């Protein structure tokens, strides 16, 4: 009794509602690995590394305290089941 | 006349030259009580 | 397996749809007019962006501590007061003298240590300076040195850094007097770009173990000594490479360019565009960036093909990412 | 699961038609302007 | 080129952008001084 | 360029100009040369 | 108005030109 | 002289006397 209508509806709802609003975002750079320079206004915080990797911001005047992470990569600040809460493959969790 | 957090781990704060107040005096106007947030004596 | 079956079907359908969306995006972007339209749309979006709350972007010399930063502010104010009446040749002499004094201090570790140690009174420092080099430097140079040593510096190295800064300011001022500030800005940015493109050359130039004269000669023979190089930019770059203490050559050139633009009060905005912009587009971008950041901004273009459209601006530690490629990546990762 | 597999294959084959439309819509969102293709 | 050289004996330095995929910063990685190294 | 070797004498005068110590850490006191290493002697700014 | 060939030639010419501390050909950038 | 010893020529740093 697979409702092909449901399968179509999920994806069309995702596509139609898709939105990625550009935002003024503060970035740092990995200096070694993984210390991050920059991110002047990071909280004592969840950071995003390329490939969607997640890290946790040890703050010093110099620098802040799994896909490949390399020196020079750009690190973004988020401004805020594996321990992250992501399911690990029954599907997304509301 | 107000400090500003410098290191966070034990918060190393930095004050103007004459307004140093705080569990230690690291010297060079730094005491060891988001970086850059102002701290008042 | 039921819910797993729906999950598999949704995953396959979404993957195929997003792959075709990427294909369509790339096909549409093929047209240069499409690139222009995307840039215009992103600019339109920028006009709606709220002005930055942190009007204090600074970051030109953020590495300086509060004490040394205030001392350098006083020193640059004194230099601005002094240089008003000095002539172009006088400015060149001042810059050369300051560079020589900076290298002398760097060589003589003990002298710099003694002359940079903070103290309530400065008269002993002034007397030491006068005894050392009262005659070897002009009156304006000696006044600048005495003002510099009167203040206090967090670290002895900050003193030589400040002297180098004053030399750079003198060179920039003589460039301004001739009315060639924009030309020297462009030349400095181009030199930084080429140094970045040739990391081997920068690494060779970015060592202080070898004699400074040899590195300056290499710079002249390779990059600086060319028919089209502006004289002021040549002198500034040669002086900077002569006085290197572990800073990367390309980083030093970028810092020189940033300081040059700062003297005008502007701020450098490194806009990475998919293709070249139009004059109207450039003016609109400058206006929107200036109003949002609250200060006039000089825009440096870095044409990058894989951006695929839009722009990617960066000022200080802040980045505004309008690249179409970023949208495609988000769509890829945004699947349920 | 053979019967479930049969429904899965049949339904994915059937949905292979409308999929194109979705792609276009998605493009329109990331291009920011409607794309007819 | 884009090939590093041995710095410390091993800490190997690479040109910027050529760092092989422990990174110590300043383009060094940890894996006669100055010998040619390739990745 | 410029060079000088007699500077060795000049600096002496400067250091000969100045004993009072100043607290830098807390406690370490800089100064008191004739009084524990070169940097300092084993409230900041006090004399 | 810059040619990478000129840069390569100049840097190679300079490299030829100027070519426990010391013992470079003997362990780190400072000393053995 | 003694520093904590200093001799004319690690760095010879092997007060004021």
């Amino acid at each position: 009794t697979i409702s092909a209508a449901d399968i179509e509806g999920a994806i069309e709802d995702y596509v139609s509602s898709f939105s990625a609003d550009t935002e003024r975002e503060e970035i740092g750079t990995v200096i070694d690995a993984a210390h991050v320079e920059g991110l002047p206004s990071v909280m004592t915080e969840l950071l995003e590394f390329p490939g969607g990797v997640l890290g946790v911001a040890n703050l010093d005047e110099h620098s802040v305290g799994f896909e490949k992470i390399e020196e020079g990569q750009q690190v973004k600040r988020t401004g805020e089941v594996n321990p992250l809460g992501q399911p690990i493959g029954q599907g997304d969790i509301a | 006349t107000a400090g500003r957090v410098v290191r966070i781990t034990v918060v190393d704060v930095e004050f103007p030259r004459g307004s140093v107040p705080v569990a230690q005096h690291l010297g060079d106007s730094l005491v060891r009580c988001v970086r850059g947030v102002e701290v008042t004596d | 397996m039921r819910q797993q079956l729906i999950r598999q079907l949704r995953t396959g359908l979404g993957a195929e749809a997003v792959n075709k969306a990427a294909e369509i995006v790339r096909a549409h972007v093929a047209d240069p007019q499409a690139q222009s339209a995307t840039v215009d749309r992103f600019l339109s979006e920028l006009e709606q962006m709220a002005p930055s709350s942190v009007v204090i972007d600074t970051a030109a010399t953020s590495r300086l501590r509060a004490a040394s930063r205030q001392s350098l502010a006083a020193l640059v104010e004194k230099f601005d007061s002094v240089a008003g009446g000095l002539d172009a040749d006088g400015l060149t002499n001042l810059a050369d003298e300051l560079a020589s004094v900076a290298k002398l201090l760097l060589s003589e570790t003990a002298l710099n240590k003694h002359l940079a140690e903070p103290t309530d009174d400065s008269a002993p420092k002034v007397r030491l300076l006068e005894r050392l080099l009262s005659d070897k430097v002009s009156a304006t140079t000696l006044d600048l040195l005495r003002t510099a040593v009167s203040n206090r510096w967090s670290t002895e190295s900050n003193l030589i850094d400040a002297v180098e800064h004053t030399a750079r300011l003198a060179l920039l001022k003589r460039a301004e007097i001739a009315g060639e500030v924009d030309e020297v800005e462009e030349q400095l940015f181009r030199f930084g770009r080429v140094l970045d493109a040739e990391p081997r050359l920068s690494a060779l130039l970015s060592d202080y173990t070898t004699p400074a004269e040899g590195r300056v000669a290499l710079l002249d023979k390779a990059l600086t000594g060319r028919p089209g190089v502006n004289q002021t930019a040549a002198a500034l770059l040669s002086q900077t490479v002569g006085l290197l203490r572990g800073e990367r050559a390309d980083e030093a050139v970028i810092d020189l360019a940033e300081l040059a633009v700062s003297r005008r009060g502007e701020v450098v905005a490194h806009v990475s565009a998919a293709a070249e912009l139009s004059d109207a587009q450039r003016t609109r971008l400058t206006e929107v960036l200036s109003r949002i950041y609250g200060r006039p901004v000089s825009v440096q273009l870095h044409v990058d093909p894989e951006l695929l459209g839009g722009l990617s601006i960066t000022v200080g530690d802040e980045v505004i990412d309008g690249s179409i490629a970023s949208r495609l990546a988000a769509a890829q990762t945004g699947l349920p | 699961d053979q019967q479930l597999s049969a429904q899965g294959d049949q339904v994915r084959s059937g949905l292979e038609s409308s999929v194109d439309g979705l792609s276009a819509k998605l493009a329109s969102r990331i291009l920011g302007v409607d794309v007819n293709s």
